RNA sequence: UCUCCUAAGAAGCUG
RNA sequence: CUCAGCUUCUUAGGAGA
């Protein structure tokens, strides 16, 4: 269950990375692209989770480019 | 009756490049309220748990 | 008569099987799998008790048999291409009979080896196994590795195969040997491949005669053409890259400035093929028609292997103009058509008109030479040169993900856990290195020599399909472009779109520059770009983008044709039939024809692109090209051909601002690819047949009329070198009975009889799969393909849409649907950001519904309700566009007749055959 | 009368974007003539026998500038190891590399240890050797 | 009022 | 940011009844 809302969460989540202009970065746009086409082609809730888990962590990081305070009240 | 129908495609070519520029300006606002909406929506405990860490501070 | 008899025959051993034997007699033909004559095999020993593949044969002969081929071997003994022979005399019963013993025979003959290579089956290859491990090509324990065979998930079977080269060249020159000593003792007879072994050796001389003994003829027609596959398969011709032609000893280091290899290809035809008795052209702009153009590219496609691949390409020469030098191509050298040389080359120019400073352009001459040597290891592909000063990185983006309709269709009770209907189609994102990686996939196309005899009689056999349209050029005022806001190519891409230049050029530029193209060769530039697009599999597609002019002269050279072929109904290429209105039922009850057992079948090419062997597009070129009897002169169509294969074929491809060479396949994004690949489907069909009919035992046939057939078509095969137009018009009736085929580009579906196809008659999938194997480097799985024994079902998948027989009104009728997965994915994941917002965009979503109608007829409710969903979701869209007009404007929309697309009827009249 | 008019100012409008992709092409096609090396490109065309050389062999022979495209370390240490290295019977010296990301690599930072810290592939570019 | 045919624009599907 | 086919909608124009 949650599939498809992860799968929907996980393609706005890599376009939102790409509006931060991400793909400057061949090494993290690379690693974001293979976790979200992972992600797209899971067969298992928890696989999916897991790399959304991972391909959040990579937005997160760049805590100036996003304000997550602000976002989440 | 044909002024009307003049009328009303000037106005339904207005409204169309008014929606066009609101929707295409903000994107960026949009995208990232959407995207954390969506995760609110998922309610996974990992998640949740990475961005409370994250909010308070604690990025990875 | 175990111990002396043995004695007589010698370090041996004491001591059903089914062998592949090309036939032709009286009453049977073909190139079949026979039962093996009553002979004793007594295998030779090493000295340290190792059987190796040495066996002895001694057969019992009558006397008279037995004296002619005395006769025979003593007139051909001493040939070192012979295998020893040994006559004796041996008492049975009290009386003497006689025995010929061969001796030191290999277990296999050439025969086996090509039946192997070329009916090959994934279950039933023990033989191909047997040879294989036997001559070291690898061990019994590289079969353990699943898709050993597969040339794409396992391309080192490739080197596997090429280890047998050595002995097949081996082979070539004791043929060669044998057919001088043939000639010198005047012995006339048929060489046929089970009568070679493997070392080499010939060992059966029943059918021989004598003759003078200076005018002996052999007969090498079917042996050679049966064999010329294995020849590319498995490389045979490397060792001629080599000093001496020892495989031991270094490359040929060739003159880099050389292009011009005619006597070197002379020189391999009479090393090879000395008594192949058809004239052999080097260079294709001698020959006569377009059957000459075929046989002998089929020899530049074996030779040019040998040759150095910077060697091939443009030849750039220096010319004048204002007295400043230009480096232009003013000719061409093609792996296929050898050296061709432009007729309208002027030096010293005065002045550049529109014309030529377009076709200056156009030349990859000037780019490569302006730009940097490049060495590109990401690919194989020859790297020629760097454009620029930097490499570019094109990227795939994500979609964009229409929230609202996911929403909405939630609330509906849509993606719940379980259900049949889930989310399958997105779009996939690709970074930096990914359009390159495309590019790379052209690895799979490899040089593949066809069995030239067979695709002489299958090119009739489908120009037989295209009798009922017509063609020719046309004037620059009666071509038809659909739009003009579409990409002129590179260079011109950085200037304008096609409407640029199909304005600054007059009609009489552009009849000029297609007059232009009728005498000389334009090589052009391709531009490979990434589709962004919704799909099911992560792969990322590139699109070739040609440049104007040779888009502008291949419309007005095929323009007419396709547009007659597009507006044709009934026939057997569908281009241009709508699935709508009832188009889809009279497609399927076309194809289904009054056939005795129907049943269905159909296949989709893997890697159909990048995979097509060039001789076959060549052939599909020459196929539509023969509509031009009249307003062409032979020069005229071959230069045509020249500029096709130069401009969509081996042209230079711009990827990431650098320039690569394209080894071949059919250029996705040219005037006539759709039209070119149902030619060679077509082809590989009708070749599927002709192998299926050839490869049965013509004793077990019980219809007369089929086993006359047989023997007429290996006639008009290997024995008959005028075209019998009375035969391809039997053939081709007798395919249109009993396998009705529905082309469309690389997808077919077949109705065929299905009791001929049991008894080996017609084609099946496995001969699909042979032909695909030794013709296309593709291995076809059997998921790739499909089977319906039952006609009311339809077809399984057509054109990505299955098939249902419904009842509308008093009848019933096959309508097309979709995966509702597609239509989901279109409606939740856009490409545009102003595509997420629903009120701008109610049109796409009616034409969603128009595709999803069908649905509703299906007996699964969660496929019906998606049509259900569309409507109310239009219904909302309208309700909310009014309240916005409102909300904006003091106003009233007063459009009542939009009521209309949120009722069935509005869709169900788009599939009834009243329009 | 209307039509009239707008068809001549649409005649007017192609001839004046004819002229406008005539220049730009000319001055496009003797742009590219000034970067080419005249000295090699005579000794080759020269050295032919008819005039004609195939095209393949203009940049091998010619270019002053090499490009390398590498897309891991193992093939870099194959190919161009080292501050200079031979290719296409030739030997060339690195002038500058950089990465993905269009960003200078110094040679002391392509090893096995610092390889994934890298964004491949790494472009090289090199010039002809010996003058 | 209805039908057909030319052109322009938007959109969807297919190989 | 290609080739070709089919389809829906909107507008301008011509002809016929
Ligand atoms: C059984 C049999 C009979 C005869 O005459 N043969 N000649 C050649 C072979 C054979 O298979 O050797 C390769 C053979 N077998
Ligand atoms: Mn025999
Ligand atoms: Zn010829
Ligand atoms: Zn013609």
């Amino acid at each position: 269950s949650k599939m498809s809302d992860v799968k929907c969460t996980s393609v706005v989540l890599l376009s939102v990375l790409q509006q931060l202009r991400v793909e400057s970065s061949s090494k993290l746009w690379a690693q974001c692209v293979q976790l979200h086409n992972d992600i797209l082609l899971a067969k298992d809730t928890t696989e999916a989770f897991e790399k959304m888990v991972s391909l959040l962590s990579v937005l997160l990081s760049m805590q100036g480019a996003v304000d997550i305070n602000k976002l989440c009240e | 009756r044909k002024l009307e129908k003049m009328a009303d495609q000037a106005m339904t070519q207005m409204y169309k490049q008014a929606r066009s520029e609101d929707k295409r300006a903000k994107v960026t606002s949009a995208m990232q309220t959407m995207l954390f909406t969506m995760l609110r929506k998922l309610d996974n405990d990992a998640l949740n748990n990475i961005i409370n860490n994250a909010r308070d501070g604690c990025v990875p | 008569d175990a111990q002396s008899f043995l004695n007589r025959v010698c370090r041996l051993t004491p001591c059903v099987v089914y062998r592949a034997f090309d036939i032709y007699n009286d009453k049977v033909a073909g190139f079949a799998k026979f039962l093996k004559t009553n002979c004793c095999r007594f295998q030779e020993k090493d000295e340290d008790d190792n059987l190796i593949d040495s066996y002895f044969v001694v057969k019992r002969h009558t006397f008279s048999n037995y004296q002619h081929e005395e006769t025979i071997y003593n007139l051909l003994k001493d040939c070192p291409a012979v295998a020893k022979h040994d006559f004796f005399k041996f008492r049975i019963d009290g009386d003497m009979v006689p025995h010929i013993s061969r001796q030191r025979l290999t277990k296999y003959t050439m025969a086996d080896l090509v039946y192997a290579l070329r009916h090959f089956d994934e279950g039933n290859c023990d033989t191909l196994k047997e040879i294989l491990v036997t001559y070291n090509c690898c061990d019994d324990d590289y079969f353990n590795k699943k898709d050993w065979y597969d040339f794409v998930e396992n391309p080192d079977i490739l080197r596997v195969y090429a280890n047998l080269g050595e002995r097949v060249r081996q082979a070539l020159l004791k043929t060669v040997q044998f057919c001088d000593a043939m000639r010198n003792a005047g012995i006339v007879g048929v060489l046929t491949l089970d009568n070679q072994d493997l070392n080499g050796n010939w060992y059966d001389f029943g059918d021989f005669i004598q003759t003078t003994p200076g005018s002996g003829v052999p007969v090498v027609d079917s042996y050679y053409s049966l064999l010329m596959p294995i020849l590319t398969l498995t490389r045979a011709l490397t060792a001629e890259s080599h000093v001496d032609t020892d495989l031991t000893k270094p490359y040929i280091k060739w003159d880099l400035l050389k292009y011009d290899f005619t006597e070197e290809r002379l020189k391999l035809f009479d090393r090879y093929f000395k008594y192949w008795d058809q004239t052999y052209h080097p260079n294709c702009v001698n020959c006569l028609d377009d059957r000459c153009i075929l046989h002998c590219a089929n020899f530049n496609v074996l030779f040019s292997t040998v040759f150095p691949p910077t060697s091939f390409g443009p030849l750039v020469r220096k010319i004048f103009v204002d007295g400043v030098p230009f480096v232009v191509s003013t000719g061409y050298h093609f792996r296929e058509l050898g050296v061709v040389h432009n007729q309208d080359v002027n030096l010293h120019s005065s002045r550049l008109s529109f014309k030529e400073l377009l076709v200056y352009a156009a030349d990859p001459a000037m780019h490569a030479a302006s730009g940097n040597l490049l060495l590109d290891k990401r690919t194989t592909c020859f790297s020629v040169a760097a454009l620029t000063n930097n490499v570019a990185f094109q990227t795939v983006k994500p979609g964009n993900f229409n929230k609202d309709f996911y929403d909405f269709a939630v609330s509906k009770g849509f993606f719940k856990e379980g259900s049949s209907v889930e989310l399958k189609h997105f779009f996939f994102a690709q970074d930096g290195n990914a359009a390159i990686s495309d590019y790379d996939y052209y690895r799979y196309n490899l040089p593949t020599m066809c069995d030239i005899r067979q695709l002489l009689f299958v090119v009739e056999v489908v120009d037989k399909y295209f009798d009922c349209y017509d063609g020719g050029c046309i004037n620059a005022n009666q071509v038809i472009v659909n739009n003009l806001d579409k990409s002129a190519g590179f260079p011109f891409n950085k200037w304008g779109k096609a409407r640029l230049y199909y304005d600054s050029m007059s009609y009489e530029d552009q009849d000029a520059l297609f007059a232009y193209t009728k005498r000389n060769v334009i090589p052009t530039i391709t531009q490979m770009n990434l589709k962004y697009a919704i799909s099911a599999k992560n792969r990322a597609r590139t699109v070739a983008g040609v440049s104007i002019c040779s888009t502008m002269t291949n419309r007005q050279f095929h323009q007419k044709l396709l547009k007659s072929i597009a507006a044709t109904r009934g026939a057997t290429v569908v281009i241009g039939t709508s699935k709508f209105y009832g188009g889809w039922h009279n497609m399927l009850k076309t194809v289904y024809s009054d056939v005795e057992n129907p049943h269905l079948m159909g296949w989709d090419y893997p890697k159909c692109d990048r995979a097509m062997p060039n001789m076959l597009r060549i052939m599909a070129s020459l196929v539509l090209a023969r509509k031009h009897t009249t307003c062409c002169s032979l020069s005229h169509r071959f230069y045509r051909l020249a500029n096709e294969c130069a401009q969509v074929l081996s042209e230079m491809v711009m990827c990431g601002g650098s320039l690569y060479v394209k080894p071949g396949g059919t250029s996705s994004g040219d005037a006539t690819t759709a039209y070119a690949n149902s030619v060679f489907n077509i082809c590989q069909a009708v070749t599927a047949n002709v192998n299926a009919l050839l490869s049965t035992d013509g004793n077990k046939i019980a219809d007369k009329y089929v086993r006359n057939l047989q023997h007429r078509l290996y006639e008009c095969l290997y024995r008959n070198r005028d075209v019998d137009t009375d035969f391809v018009n039997e053939f081709y009736a007798y395919l249109r009975k009993h396998f009705s085929m529905m082309i469309l580009s690389d997808d077919a579906v077949v109705c065929f009889n299905s009791t001929y196809a049991s008894q080996g008659l017609v084609a099946s999938i496995k001969n699909f799969k042979s032909v695909l194997y030794y013709q296309n480097n593709v291995f076809m799985s059997e998921a790739k393909c499909w089977t319906e024994t039952d006609l009311t079902k339809g077809p399984h998948e057509f054109c990505s849409q299955h098939t249902m027989l419904v009842k509308q009104g008093d009848d019933y009728v096959y309508l097309p649907y979709p995966d509702p997965s597609r239509i989901l994915g279109a409606g939740c994941f856009v490409d545009d950001i102003v595509k997420t917002d629903g009120t701008l965009m109610i049109e796409r979503f009616v034409s969603l519904a128009i595709d999803a109608y069908p649905l509703t007829k299906h007996p699964n409710q969660e496929y019906a309700d998606v049509f259900h969903l569309y409507l109310q979701y239009i219904r909302k869209l309208h309700d909310e566009l009014t309240g916005h007009m409102l909300d904006m404007y003091s106003v009233m929309l007063t459009n009542d007749n939009t009521s209309r697309y949120w009722e069935p009827e509005f869709y169900e009249a788009m599939y009834t055959p009243h329009t | 009368a209307d039509q009239a008019m707008t068809q001549m100012y649409k005649q007017a409008r192609s001839e004046d974007k004819r002229a406008k992709v005539t220049s730009a092409m000319q001055t496009m096609l003797f742009t590219m003539l000034r970067k080419l090396d005249n000295d090699a490109l005579n000794n080759i065309i020269n050295n032919a026998r008819d005039g004609c050389v195939p095209l393949n062999i203009i940049p091998l022979t010619t270019a002053a500038k090499l490009m390398v495209v590498i897309p891991d370390y193992n093939t870099y240490k194959n190919t161009c190891d080292g501050t200079t290295f031979t290719y296409a019977s030739a030997l060339w010296e690195i002038q500058q590399v950089v990465d993905a990301d269009s960003k200078i690599v110094q040679l002391s930072e392509i090893s096995m240890d610092n390889s994934p810290n890298l964004a491949w592939p790494l472009i090289v570019t090199a010039l002809r050797a010996n003058s």
